[PDB]
């Protein structure tokens, strides 16, 4: 079972700060430490700093303006880092990660996808892609899910609840006055289908929302 | 059994609890100073070892203040530890001349 | 503090070849050095652990090598799955760091686009909205160019695309390209067709569709 | 007395596995080391592993595929070297050496030629070389043996079983169709020939043969 726990994401505006959460579950020793790095996107993975839980004690990386303050809840097996007055600069995904006080980081959690923004949240809008009345269909066929006018990023798509993964590539969010847009296409066999149903499932953890859109033939 | 044997299992015993103990606290103590080296719970042990038997190879060693205050409460019950076991030694050859004269 | 470098930046190496990613610290870390592989938008997972550790879970063909300040991490007979960043990552001195990173690419053999063309879905028209999305899927090289018409003329604007980075199922690239205009628009034209060029074929790959 | 026995060659089909062997005679210790190195055609020497017989444990070369696997017999004082799954990478010469634990190898063996092809083993034929009945002689004569369609590598070439190596050339083997062919060169005073007999000595490891060839005057 996922042995760290972090909230997908979190829109900041500008000069406010966030309080980011990794969840540990599994083998838990007083001799853990909990680490952050954050990566901002196209670049590399940095290290923030790192706190252990049965301490209290928080180190951060002295050689970057210090945003970070880490604490951690016993209680809850909670370890947290305050961010503060933020910038587009602090925008970027944030991973938490479980180190034995041996060196290296065994387990990380799913990451944080932060972003720093005067835009309002939005919560997309999925639209279905049927193949056109005169497409003609070899041994297989594509479908698809048109997911537009969302922000922040990011936003997760499955075929099936995730039972359909072969024949799927999920594209790229486009920035077009401060929404995204994206689509995902699956291919499966073209005999198969609509006798066996198809849907993509998209969640968008900013706005808490998780829709489904069957993709049915056209009339 | 006599004093200077319960005394002698009472140092290892307690000689083992300072080395586990320092360990941990040096890489507490050491982590967050950079270019510090005793870093992980593994080699600390090691570390505690050769500090509390004084071989002190130089492999590594504690850069902070809390760090050394750990390492010499390490050297000063290593030494304790084992002088303890000679003075029970010592204890243990005198009374058998004793006996050995009368 | 100490430096990790990676270089080269990327790799390009056909399929089924060893490969070896160099990590070099700025001083000696005797073999406190750890890799991670990272997929996109995947986080990332330990490989090595003290330079030649194996790892339960990951695959035999990974191994890694070195000490002092040169390291290698090398995989056996590379396949799509591999293609991912690459990291190093030192303990040997606080506060611990990462190297820049290097990618993986493999060189497969050339392969044609599939095109798509997908028409309006009518739940969009009915919010006053028209986006035709175009998929150009599985080709190889990445290099391609899309061209949308409209009645047989050229459209330009209102069109954005999105290229994915290499696939790590089949070592292909694949483009969406989506033509939003407004219901108004759309209902003032008839047929839409979108066009794939791509090195694999003199002749473009066209798909269209009429909106009758 | 040879201190080290290795078998001359190996014929390998890709994909199968091979055992080589190093017999020790000589000083035996508990604390000696056995190693193994591989040297490819043209190339340099490579490490490859070590094996304390005394305890059987075994360290490998890290930083190559490892293609090797040691274990040692101490009643045969035998080491072995097994060797799978391999490709043209891994033929070459493999020699095994002793190190007395003070990091120098004192000795070595003569090495194993392995060969991995596909290619079946074919002994060699060899012929004559005497002068023509119009070439002048000086006050040396050269006469010699062909040795030609033998597969794999490789032959030793002796004249009058070792006795005669003052003016003797071998040449290096050519390859022909999954064959090779080489000659070798021997010269003696003119005057000695043919009064004192001159023989050649071809020994095939491979197809465990060895040949002797009388090198008589043309009719
Ligand atoms: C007694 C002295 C032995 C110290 C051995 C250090 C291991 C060296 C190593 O290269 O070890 C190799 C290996 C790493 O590959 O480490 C390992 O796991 C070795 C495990 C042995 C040490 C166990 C962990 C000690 C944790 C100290 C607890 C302090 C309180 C918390």
């Amino acid at each position: 079972q996922v042995q760290l726990q972090q909230p997908g994401a979190e829109l900041v505006k500008p000069g406010a700060s966030v309080k980011l959460s990794c969840k540990a579950s599994g083998y838990t020793f007083t001799s853990d430490w909990i680490h952050w790095v954050k990566q901002r996107p196209g670049h590399g993975l940095e290290w923030i700093g790192e706190i252990i839980p049965s301490y209290g004690r928080a180190n951060y990386n002295e050689k970057i303006q210090k945003k970070a303050t880490l604490t951690a809840d016993k209680s809850s097996s909670t370890a947290f880092m305050q961010l503060s007055s933020l910038t587009s600069e602090d925008s970027a995904v944030y991973y938490c990660a479980r180190e034995r006080g041996d060196g290296y980081f065994a387990v990380w959690g799913a990451g944080t996808t932060v972003t720093v923004s005067s835009a309002k949240t939005t919560p997309p809008s999925v639209y279905p892609l049927a193949p056109g009345s005169a497409a003609q269909t070899n041994s297989m066929v594509t479908l698809g899910c048109l997911v537009k006018g969302y922000f922040p990023e990011p936003v997760t798509v499955t075929w099936n609840s995730g039972s359909l993964s072969s024949g799927v590539h999920t594209f790229p969010a486009v920035l077009q006055s401060d929404l995204y847009t994206l689509s995902s296409s699956v291919t499966v066999p073209s005999s198969s289908w609509p006798s066996e149903t198809v849907t993509c499932n998209v969640a968008h953890p900013a706005s808490s929302t998780k829709v489904d859109k069957k993709i049915v033939p056209r009339d | 059994s006599a004093l200077h044997w319960r005394a002698a299992g009472a140092a290892t015993v307690l000689l083992v609890i300072v080395l586990l103990a320092g360990s941990y606290l040096a890489v507490l103590a050491e982590r967050g100073a950079p270019g510090a080296q005793l870093i992980t719970y593994p080699r600390a042990l090691w570390w505690s070892v050769e500090t509390a038997t004084t071989v002190g190879y130089g492999d590594l060693y504690p850069v902070t203040l809390w760090g050394r205050l750990v390492a010499v409460v390490v050297m000063v019950a290593g030494i304790t530890s084992f002088g303890l076991v000679t003075a029970a030694l010592a204890t243990w050859f005198v009374g058998r001349a004793q006996e050995r004269r009368g | 503090d100490i430096l990790l470098t990676q270089s080269p930046a990327i790799l390009s190496v056909s399929p089924g070849e060893r490969v070896s990613f160099s990590c070099r610290a700025s001083q000696s870390i005797g073999t406190d050095i750890h890799w991670y592989q990272q997929r996109t938008n995947g986080s990332p997972r330990l490989l090595i652990k003290y330079a030649s550790e194996s790892i339960s879970g990951i695959p035999s063909r990974f191994s890694g090598s070195g000490s002092g300040t040169d390291f290698t991490l090398s995989i056996n007979s590379v396949e799509s799955e591999d293609i991912a960043n690459y990291y190093c990552q030192q303990s040997n001195r606080w506060p611990f760091t990462f190297g820049s990173g290097t990618k993986l690419e493999i060189k497969r053999a050339d392969a044609a686009p599939t095109v798509s063309i997908f028409p309006p879905s009518s739940e969009q028209l009915t919010s006053g909205g028209a986006s035709v999305v175009c998929f150009l899927n599985n080709f190889y090289p990445k290099d391609i160019n899309v061209k949308w018409k409209i009645d047989g003329s050229e459209r330009q604007n209102g069109v954005l695309n999105s290229w994915t980075d290499q696939d790590s199922k089949d070592s292909t690239y694949s483009m969406s390209s989506t033509l939003t205009l407004t219901k108004d628009e759309y209902e003032r034209h008839n047929s839409y067709t979108c066009e794939a060029t791509h090195k694999t074929s003199t002749s473009p790959i066209v798909k269209s569709f009429n909106r009758n």
